[PDB]
């Protein structure tokens, strides 16, 4: 949904909304991956080659 | 696919889709109760007033 209020000097907020389509909490769950380092990437990565 | 399932169909459908085609997995319990929660884009005809 596109906040229109200071277009064209405007920022969004876009969701990205992952999950099962067939299996609920208890019989598959997520965790995010970790760096080299052991971090949590809590985030979208983003590979420099890439 | 593998089951008998309801053939539901949108009745007013204008240029769509007319039944499911998004064939996702059934939970299907123990007791013989299936739940099927397929997504779908409808596209139905409504009669728009203007006025
Ligand atoms: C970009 O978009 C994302 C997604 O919309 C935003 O992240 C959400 O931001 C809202 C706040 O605007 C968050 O909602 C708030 O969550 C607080 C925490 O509770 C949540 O998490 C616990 C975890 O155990 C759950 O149990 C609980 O049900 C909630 O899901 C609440 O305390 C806040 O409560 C306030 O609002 C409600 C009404 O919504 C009132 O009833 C309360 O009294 C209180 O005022 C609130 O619900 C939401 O969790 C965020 N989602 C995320 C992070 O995934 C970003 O902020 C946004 N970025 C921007 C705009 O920069």
């Amino acid at each position: 949904a596109v906040e229109v209020t200071y277009f064209p000097f405007d920022w969004q907020n876009c969701s990205l909304i992952f999950r099962s389509q067939t299996y609920n909490a208890e019989e598959v769950e997520f965790t995010f991956a970790v760096d080299n380092d052991g971090k949590t990437i809590n985030k979208i990565d983003i590979d420099t080659e890439a | 696919e593998k089951i008998w399932r309801p053939d539901l169909v949108l009745y007013n459908n204008a240029d769509g889709d007319f039944a499911i085609v998004k064939f996702t997995k059934v939970l299907l319990q123990y007791t013989g109760h299936i739940t099927w929660t397929p997504p779908a884009i409808f596209k139905s005809y409504c009669e728009i007033i203007v006025t």
